[PDB]
Parts: C-alpha cells; structure tokens; sequence
C-alpha cells in the first residue's frame, strides 16, 4: 500500500498531473519505474523532461 | 539479477556456471559449445521460441561479449618483454658488431612499432641469423627452436593459448645447460613471445568480431520480427533494442537492458 | 551549454625548441550555437 | 565438542550454522546479526538470564574470536601482486626511461616496509604520475584514476571486502580497448590493490579489537555475578573462568573449558 | 542414464555392455560387429523402423564417438620412450663413432611427421646392419636386430594394436643371444616403437573419421525424414537435430540430446 502512495506522490511532484492523465498508457507504464527512483537526490526537473520526451516518442503519427 | 528470460532455474544456473567458468574451461567458443544455445531455447516449442529465443540468444551474445571484455588479460605485459628483448639484443648486437644488418634494424624498429602482423612477417629472415649463430656454416632449419621436445612443447603451448586466450602460460625457454649461446637463446625467447603475442591478439580480435557480428544480426532479425506491432510497449522495445552497439557501448547497454527487462518481459506476448 | 578548455601542446616539430612545456589553450563552446542577430523574445533563456 | 546442550537444539543448530557459514554470509560481524544474540537468550525469563546470558555470550565471543583466527585468509597473496607491480612497473617506468623519480622509488620501498599512512601518501604521489601518463601533461585532480563506471564499481567492491574480509574478490581492472596505456592500467591495479590490502588489514584489526573488548567485558560481568557463592564448584568455576586471555591463548582456554564443561555446568546454580 | 529410443532391456544391456567393454574386446570397430547393429533395430517392423532406426543409430554412433574420444589413451608415454632412444642412443653413438651427426632422426622435430618415418627406419636399418657387421651392403630384412621368431610375435602385436588401439602393449628385448647390447636392441626398440606409434595414430584417425562420417550421414537422413512434419515439437526436434557437429561439439550435443530425448521420444510420430 506504501508503493501506491509513492507512485501518487511522484505523480503530483512531476507536474501535479490529474488521475485522468495517470491512466494514460505512457504514464501507466512509467510511473512504476519512476517509483524505483526519486527517493534519491536526483531531481524533480529530470522527471518532467523525461515524461516530455517519452510522451513525444509515443505520439509519432 | 541474472534476467535472461522465461527459462528454467536449472538453465539459468547452467548459464551462470558457464559464464563464470568461461576463463576456466578450454576452447572458449559459443559455436564450439552448443549446449549453451539449447539451454537458451525456451520451453513449449517454437510458438514461443520464434521471438523469445531471438531475445534470449541476443542476451547470451551481449553477456558473452561483456564477460570477454571484463575478463581479458593484458597482453602488453608480454609485449613489454618483447620490447626489452628486441631492443637490448637485436639492435645492439647488429650495431656492436657486424654493421651490415642496420636495414634489418630499421625493420626491427618498425617491428617495435605496433605493426605486429607485418612485423612478424619475415621472422624467418630475422631467424636465419640466429640459425647462423646457433650452428656454424649457416643452413636453413625448422622455424621453431633447436631442442626437439621444447620445439614440440612450444607448439602445444601455442595451441593451448589459441584455444583459451583468457588463460595463457609463458614457456620460459631459458636453460643453464647452454650449448646454444646466450644471445641466440634471447632470439628464441623473442620469436616465441612474438608468436604468442600476435596469436593472442588475432584470436581475441577474431572472437570479438564474431560476437559483435552476431549481436548486430540478432538485432536485425529481432527488430524485423518486432516490426509489426504498434502498441506502445512493443514500439518502445523496438526503440530500445534498435540502439547501435559498439564494444564500448555494450556494458552500459547491458545495464540499460536490465532496467528495460523490467518492462520487456511483460511487453512480449 | 558548456565551456570546455583544451590543454593541448603543438606538433612535435614545434614542441622541440623549449616549447616542450607550452600548452596552447583552446576554449570550445560545447553544445552552444552561433548567433547573428539580437534575440528579443528569448532574452531570458539565451546567454551570449 | 559443542557446548550448551541445555539450550534448544534448534538454537544450537542456529549457532552451528552461523559459525559454519560465517565466511559465506555478508557483513561478517556479530553485532550486525542481533537475532544471533536474541537467539542466545536463556529460558525461564530474566531470573535465569541474569546468570546464564553472560556465560552464553562469553562462549559466543570466544567461539567468534576462535573461528576468526581459524578462518582468516592469507593477505600475502595479494601483497605478492602488490610487490610484483611495485617492483617491475615502477623500475621499468623510471630506470628504463626518463629517470626523475629516484627519490620516489626510495619512498615506495621505505614505505612498503610497514607504513599505511605513507601508503595513502603514495596513492597521492602515484595518482600524480598516472595523470601524467594517461593525458600527457601534468595536472592534478583528486581521487580519480580513470574509468567512472569501474570507479563506481570499486567502491562497491571495497564495501564488500570491508564487510566480509573473509570472502573477497579481486576486480581485474584492465581494459580490452586501449584508450589508456599498459602502464596507466598498472598504476590503476596498484592503487586498487593497495586500498584493498589496507582495507582488509584495518577491518581485521577492528574485528579483533571488538572481540577482545567483548570477551574482557563478559569476564568482568561474569566474575562479578559469580562472586557471591562460596561453594567449591563455584570457587573452582571462578578460578577457571578468571584467568586472563590473549589472542594466542584463546584456543587452549577453549580446550580447557570444553574439558571442564561438566563441572562448571554443575557449578551453575 | 544412457537414454535409448525404443529398446528392450536385453538390448539396452547389450549396448551398455558394448560401450563398457569397448576397450576390453578385440577388433574395436563398430562396423565389425553386426549383432550390435542388429540389436539397434526397433520392434513392430519396418513402419516403425523407417522412422526410428535412423534416430537409434544416430544415438549409437554419437555415444560410440564420445566413449571412444573419452577413452583415448595417452600416446605421449610411448613417444617419451621413442625420444629416450632417439636422443640418447643414436646421437651419442654418431658423435662417438664419428658418423658426423646425421640429423635424419631430427627431421621429425616433433611427433607430427607420420610421413618419411619409413625412410627414417630404413636409415636406422642400414645403421643397424653396419653396427652389427662393420662393412655391410643394405640387406632386405625388416628388423636388423637379427630376429625372426620375435619378429613374428612383433607382427602379431602390431595386428593386436590395429585391432585395439585403445589398449596396447610394448613387447621386450632379450639377451640369451648377445651381439650388441645397448646399440642394436635400442635400434629394435626404436623401429618397433615407431611402427607402433604410427599404427596407433593412423588407426585412431581412421576410426574417428569413420565415426564422424556416419554421424553426419545419419544427420542428413534423419533430418530428411523429419523434414516433412510441421508440428510444434516436431520442428523443435528439427531445430535441435539440425545442428552441425565436430569432434568436440559431440559431448555437449549428447547432453542436448539427453535433455531433448525427454521430449523428442513423444515428438516422433
């Protein structure tokens, strides 16, 4: 149950994304990997840019 | 760790023991040991081999090139003795006496330069002078040195090194009983060490080139089989396993493919 | 964008005459870009 | 053979398995496994704890010091490679070419006798030389020899050796591609092996000092608790378990207390 | 547990007894025993045999090659005595009796020249005749140790070695009849040991080439028969049994074919 709170805390830390965007596939797959990090001193901005470039990779029509 | 695939714990332990005792066993070649590949093949037939064995042999060749790159010994230690012998003996004899082979000393200065293949070419021509000093009125003799059983044991040691570059043993040909002169025994040392050095580097570059070619080939076949799907997990697996691989890249790529094994176990159907 | 120094010495034929310890210093603008005209909208984000 | 029949045979098997696999499990320290000390605890509550826990932990720390002095590996095998690298590579570095560090070779030998703070000073004075050779102009940077990925791995290996000095692994620093030379890799080998050697020796002295401090503390508490009774069994247990101990008398004392285990377990009130 | 396709326990006992007493029975060759080949057949007639005797012989030739390869005796212990004769007798005899040191014995230089040994032996027979009677012309005897009945026994021994190169014997020298003791009896031992050595090596390579040729032939026929079925475990058996083999792949492939005989017993129709 603690892992879900970590996922949600990281979701609000990334952007304050709404759960509606949490249900998105790019989020649904990467939130678990962002869980096994950000407990370190790494950054908050790095996760925003990572989500940017991954969401971009996802949408190549 | 030790991610491999949907393989049995028995097969994972087999591959563990093999990639641990790679430096222990002889004739280190994945073609020469096909039991690794049929330990790599996946349970329940080709309906799940047709993608998973491509992925799994890809993981085998990646970690095989990884353990080669991590467990190569440093052959410059034997080239250092090559430089000491070739410097001290050859140039200084032909300068101190018999001042006609200075063209061949320019050749052995270019042999001191790292052009080993062309350098060990005409080791016959720089052996003929050792033949002239070991036996009077110079003839042509066999290329390996004067003692017969030592001559055979040199070739046995060279075949041992060619089979297993990772574990090599010098021969240390020197003897206190010296019918053969000191300087020509140093020439015998130089010939044996030069052959050993060039043989180890040839066989190392051979297996390294083979492993990298197999990695590129399994990438091409595996991307061709992953091509058809357009789900996000499948195209992310395409973009991960499509990334270019050089030998300096392969170790970081193994770390990457562990952190992406966390997904691409589930990304594969 | 990063500054990078290059400490490199010469070719050896100019290294010879007491230029053995010389150290040519080269600044190279890694990951920057040339600029030709006064940037107005992005003054906050672009440093000359 | 193996005292404390009066404990649970499950807990005796726990202590047997701990002392059998002490060299195999990580973080070799009795402090780091409090469930060993909490499995040491004596039945029928604090009234029987107040006497028998001191004797029980006393024999625990005696057996711990015993299995340490029995299972300590040899460190002269890695100091042999340190002496080999320091002799060969440094002498061929300096006497063979561009001899400037005569005083520094003086230093390396005079410090190789028996000094460790000086080995840290040598680590400084050889990182300087490695930065000279790897990129060919002198400059200083701290603590980094080369290769950031292996630099991250070497800290893991040193933590592993510091936690488990009984079971240690040599890393084999060297690189198959040749982006920095043989001599730079040899300096990398020597720095890593020197840090490894001083790590093993200082962690060993730490564990031995901790073990002897625990044994002396348990002697004082156990004699102060057995001081009360004036029975002959009690005073004989005092005159047996009152004798001082060294690091080389603990084996004879364990043999003596094993031989007279019956009279002291009768002497326990 | 030496896995066999579809056999009676009598036939398993026959094949296991053959592979156990391969070194014990004479005429060690698989084509020389038809009753082994007749015991390799499967029950229920030709409809079963046309699919399964190919796989049964493909088991038996692989297992024969493996036990033959494993039970290879050391052929260097006899060449050690060959060099003990060749070095110590003939060179010192020529240096004493002023035969100007003919290098024809040293034309071998190693135990690789199984050519020109007959010319070496003819030179040895001329030397043996000239040592025994000082002024001989070449004469037409096969052994110049002046021997007839032990020459017949030697021919018998060479036939026994041809039949069983796995288990061999060295005969003798005898001296009721004394002519030259250290000299011409060493010439006898050198000629007999040379013929024995080349006989063992040529018959060994003969059996190894025959075994591997039959294994590749059974690969071709068995894969041609099993090419037709497109089922899952059927083409899994195709991808297992299609793999090419050499003299050192065969051990690991035997482990493969055990672990896949777990499935391919059922996979066969």
């Amino acid at each position: 149950k603690e892992e879900e709170k970590k996922k949600q805390q990281m979701l609000t830390g990334v952007l304050g994304l709404q759960p509606t965007m949490a249900n998105h596939p790019v989020l649904g797959v990467f939130l678990p990997k962002y869980a096994k990090q950000n407990g370190g001193n790494v950054d908050k901005t790095a996760f925003r840019l990572d989500l940017i470039r991954m969401l971009a990779l996802h949408r190549l029509n | 760790s030790i991610p491999f695939a949907w393989l049995d714990r028995d097969k994972v332990q087999r591959l563990t023991n093999f990639l641990s005792n790679l430096e222990n066993l002889e004739n280190v070649d994945l073609r020469e040991h096909p039991y690794v590949t049929n330990s790599c093949v996946v349970r329940e037939g080709e309906d799940v081999d047709e993608l998973k064995t491509l992925y799994n042999t890809f993981i085998l060749w990646l970690m095989y090139h990884y353990v080669l790159s991590k467990r190569k010994p440093d052959y410059n230690a034997i080239w250092q003795d090559i430089t000491k012998l070739q410097n001290v003996v050859n140039e200084y004899l032909k300068s101190k006496g018999l001042n006609k082979g200075n063209f061949e000393n320019m050749f052995t200065n270019k042999e001191k330069f790292e052009s080993q293949f062309s350098d060990i070419h005409r080791a016959l021509l720089r052996l003929g002078n050792s033949i002239r000093w070991g036996s009077n009125v110079p003839i042509d003799t066999p290329y390996v040195n004067l003692t017969a059983e030592d001559s055979s044991e040199i070739e046995n040691n060279l075949q041992d090194a060619e089979k297993n570059m990772l574990w090599y043993t010098v021969y240390n040909i020197n003897d206190p009983w010296d019918e053969n002169g000191y300087l020509v025994t140093s020439i015998n040392k130089l010939v044996y060490l030069g052959k050993l050095f060039v043989t180890l580097n040839q066989s190392w570059s051979k297996l390294e080139k083979v492993a990298m070619s197999q990695i590129v080939t399994t990438q091409n076949h595996l991307s061709g089989h992953l091509r058809k799907n357009e789900n996000f997990n499948a195209v992310y697996s395409q973009r991960v396993l499509q990334t270019p691989l050089t030998g300096q890249r392969v170790e970081s790529f193994l770390k990457i493919i562990t952190s992406d094994y966390e997904i691409i176990k589930s990304s594969l159907e | 964008t990063k500054i990078l120094e290059v400490e490199v010495s010469l070719d050896p034929a100019q290294r010879h005459g007491n230029s053995v310890h010389f150290q040519s210093l080269q600044h190279i603008l890694y990951n920057g870009l040339c600029l030709i005209s006064p940037i107005t909208t992005l003054r906050r984000y672009y440093q000359p």
